[PDB]
């Protein structure tokens, strides 16, 4: 969360397993596997997920509104990072399709 | 039954004045009053519930007071968008009845 | 948030029954109750009847014999039937929800459908 | 000094919780009382400070008589006897002065002649649960809790009138013994309205003064 | 920090436990949807083993298996900046037998407990001749008792000047060791604001309050 | 005798196991609804991890969790008096790739496997120009193979003269160690009568056949 230093709030990070549908509400995403992420305590939460060659969703939901004191802007942004948790297992090399 | 008499009939004040409006009950209601505002041919909105508490989006120009029977609402500064009808309503016991309804011309 | 609407006939026959169904959106019916308010140019505003969140109904004293209000929770509409439809019912009928922060006041309203008794 | 503030010395008292009259000839003269603590207001406040109680019970009855106005011819009556029947929760209940439910077997009852010591009896703690509950947020109707039903009492004469009727009164006393309390409560501020439930009218917090200073 | 149960994670950093004593996919931090604390607020309350039942798999355990023994723990935290002021009271009363507005009846079911939705207090009286409604004047706290004496129950002050959150642990308090859960509500969580929320112009006009319940050792 | 699993009890008194090797509320003896063996019968077959899925909580484990490893055991018993005669063949073929009646297509889904309902053989040919239907002439056994050579698979003879029942145990036979169960059927239970059922006049004209399946060690 690369926003202000004063503003707090709470976010859900719901991962939907494959086979199950995308949640269309805040409430049923809470029943699935998730993690509630706070802004005022820490500024970065870590979510791990398996990946393999629907098939899943990584939706994120407003838990509460973003309370911010006066003389601070309200609109804040959020980044996203991706790396491999454990070692992958690749096989049977081919050439890439990102070329002419 | 309990009756609500809204007083006075109508006003026509310029923009930016401090006006008052009141309405009277028949017996004790214990601040169970609600104020409403309806413009020309629209649905009314709620401004003050329980005779003191403003609504969520209503600005801080409006103000109400009163306890027992003599209740009143106070506008401190008029704007060009504040004309229309104004109703007071008790919600103490069935039957719920309204006031008469006033009007601001804003000449 | 999208608020409640209604859908009515608009035009009636004298000494008949009326049927206006009010359609809600977003909120439940076990947490709120609706309010039926008649807006008239001659008699002013008047309250007709409610159905509370528990299913119990209360009517106005002057319309005890002509009203019958019901609702459906999962289908999420209410139904009320005004009967005998006299000449003084030339008025626009409003549908409004109540219990604004648990205070029994009309928070948001329907669009209003004006009905007229006469041919 | 602290032994005057223990829970045992706070509740082991007595109070005239009931007062009823019954005559012998009027074909429906018999007294009837259901046991509940919520009868007298001053004891209900002292027991609603706690939520879960568990006590034995000890009842005494003081009975007196009074000669009703007869006709004539020098009425002379011998001593009276009184029968005090106790019904456990879930038993038969009489409805007239002469019924089958008085000569039943598993309803304990005493017999007491006048001019002697008053008839004390003692009831142990009868419940399927572990403790009485003076508060119950739940249905059985709301807030009844049919588990803590302690039973009823019934009184009548065991004589037939010969020349003059006699009415009689009774003042049932009440005394908990070996009390244990649990999970205390704040003391009830608003006045009592109805005996069966906890309803009330809203009232102010404290009798006012003129200003802050 | 960042405690987990089942498939849910809540991140924390004080605790106040019961009356001195300490209490398979049900062990997860349920989260009721947060309410908004405004200036003119009065208070909220949830009945405890009813708000879980209408939504969770714990409630799926309830409809198959009525009678149970449970032991709760409750997190309550509100996030606000340093510019807001006000004070809350988080208390968890057992056996809250509320009173009806009408003097002769008892309140109906849907007025005592919204299914995982907060019923709200008010600071006036209520009408009597209408229907079965809960007498919800706040200074008598619904039970006819003085609201100042409510701290004899297990409680914890939330004051936005220094403190920020409140965690409670409640053991199983009932007379019968096994009672049906569908007709009985043994606990009641109340949140009452004493010093009302005040702020200046420019800041956001409400503070959200999130309530997290997590049952521990549910026996069936 | 009277073995139990979960909340079900089956009472028995020989066993033939797999290819020599041996294989939480799912461990219960499921029972398909019994079929009737008449004189003019031809045979029945069930696809194995499809007949469990449409009905059981094992199937409730299937729709949440696709991929699994399972190991089955099958009881088959028919009760008849001493006056009936006839002989059955209970065999459990792995990877039964049946052939279509039309020469250019493959059969559709609802003809290869009724959900826990026995598909039936016949002793004629079938039509070709109609739809996707399974070629179900019994003497070629649906796979184009001679029906006399079918005993190379794990099998057990039911002969009503002496024997009465048949119990099989089948280990997990698949190439991939974890495959999706919704698009793959690895086992197939076939019951073919060789000597047809014959009786005199006066006795009851059909013998019921009950099939009891019980999965053991289902991993997910």
């Amino acid at each position: 969360f690369c926003g202000s230093a004063m503003a707090t709030g709470k976010f859900l990070l719901a991962y939907s397993p494959p086979g199950a549908g995308v949640p269309k509400n805040r409430k049923d995403a809470m029943l699935g596997t998730h993690v509630i992420w706070d802004v005022g305590l820490q500024s970065s939460c870590v979510l791990c997920v398996p990946w393999i060659s629907a098939a899943g969703y990584v939706t994120c939901w407003y838990q509460t509104n973003i309370v911010v004191p006066a003389d601070v802007q309200s609109s804040c942004d959020i980044l996203c990072f991706v790396s491999a948790c454990n070692d992958f297992s690749v096989r049977m090399l081919k050439d890439t399709p990102f070329i002419r | 039954d309990i009756q609500m008499t809204q007083s006075p009939a109508s006003l026509s004040v310029s923009v930016g004045e401090t006006v008052t409006i009141t309405c009277r009950a028949s017996e004790n209601v214990y601040r169970n009053l609600a104020w409403y505002q309806q413009k020309q041919g629209k649905s009314p909105q709620l401004l003050v519930y329980a005779a003191t508490n403003l609504a969520d989006g209503v600005p801080s120009r409006f103000s109400g007071s009163g306890s027992g029977t003599q209740y009143s609402l106070k506008i401190n500064s008029l704007q060009s968008e504040d004309f229309g009808s104004y109703f007071c309503q008790h919600f103490w016991s069935p039957v719920f009845t309204f006031g008469a309804g006033t009007k601001l011309e804003l000449k | 948030q999208v608020q409640l609407k209604q859908s009515g006939p608009g035009l009636v026959q004298p000494s008949q029954s009326l049927s206006i169904t009010c359609t809600v959106s977003g909120f439940s019916l076990t947490n709120y109750g609706v309010h039926w308010v008649r807006q008239s140019p001659g008699k002013g505003l008047e309250w007709l009847g409610v159905i509370w969140r528990g299913g119990s109904t209360d009517y106005n004293a002057a319309f005890m014999s002509r009203l019958s209000i019901t609702k459906d929770n999962s289908k999420s509409q209410v139904f009320f039937k005004m009967n005998s439809l006299q000449a003084d019912d030339t008025a626009i009928y409003y549908c409004a929800k109540g219990d604004y922060y648990g205070y029994d006041a009309m928070d948001s309203w329907g669009q209003g459908t004006s009905v007229t008794v006469s041919r | 000094s602290r032994s005057e503030s223990s829970i045992e010395n706070f509740l082991c008292r007595s109070a005239c919780v009931y007062y009823a009259t019954y005559t012998n000839n009027s074909k429906k003269g018999f007294a009837e009382w259901v046991i509940n603590t919520r009868q007298v207001a001053q004891l209900r406040r002292k027991l609603e400070l706690f939520t879960y109680l568990r006590f034995d019970l000890e009842l005494t009855f003081v009975i007196t008589s009074a000669q009703q106005p007869s006709t004539a011819s020098s009425v002379d009556a011998p001593v009276q006897t009184h029968q005090i029947m106790y019904v456990p929760p879930g038993g038969p209940v009489p409805t007239k002065v002469k019924d089958y439910a008085w000569q039943t077997s598993t309803n304990p009852s005493v017999f007491w002649t006048e001019g002697n010591a008053p008839p004390r009896m003692s009831i142990p703690f009868i419940s399927i649960g572990n403790a009485y509950s003076c508060f119950y947020d739940g249905w059985t109707v709301y807030g009844i809790n049919t588990l803590n039903n302690m039973g009823t009492l019934y009184m009548r004469h065991v004589n037939e009138a010969g020349q003059g009727p006699i009415k009689s009164t009774v003042r049932i006393y009440f005394k908990p013994k070996h009390v244990k309390a649990w999970v205390p409560r704040p003391p009830r501020l608003c006045q009592y309205e109805k005996q069966k439930n906890v309803n009330f009218s809203p009232i102010g917090v404290t009798t006012s003064r003129t200003d802050i200073i | 920090r960042s405690i987990t149960l089942g498939n849910s994670t809540i991140t924390t950093q004080n605790v106040v436990v019961g009356y001195g004593v300490w209490p398979v996919a049900t062990c997860r931090f349920y989260t009721l949807e947060s309410v908004q604390w405004m200036k003119n607020s009065a208070g909220w309350w949830w009945k405890l083993p009813d708000a879980l039942s209408q939504m969770g798999l714990f409630g799926q355990n309830m409809q198959y298996h009525y009678l149970g023994r449970t032991g709760y723990t409750i997190h309550v935290q509100c996030n606000a900046s340093k510019f807001h002021q006000g004070c809350l009271l988080v208390v968890c009363v057992p056996e809250a037998e509320m009173g009806c507005s009408n003097l002769n009846n008892t309140p109906e079911f849907s007025e005592l407990s919204g299914g995982d939705s907060a019923r709200m207090f008010t600071d006036t009286q209520v009408g009597e001749s209408n229907a079965k409604k809960v007498q919800t004047a706040v200074w008598n706290a619904g039970m006819g008792v003085g609201v100042g004496n409510l701290t004899i129950f297990p409680h914890q002050w939330i004051n936005l000047r220094t403190n920020n959150s409140a965690t409670l642990v409640m053991p199983y308090i009932n007379s019968v060791p096994m009672d049906n859960m569908f007709r009985h509500n043994n606990l009641t969580l109340m949140i009452i604001p004493f010093v009302p929320l005040n702020y200046s112009e420019g800041s956001s006009p409400y503070v959200p309050i999130t309530v997290t319940i997590a049952p521990m050792c549910a026996e069936y």
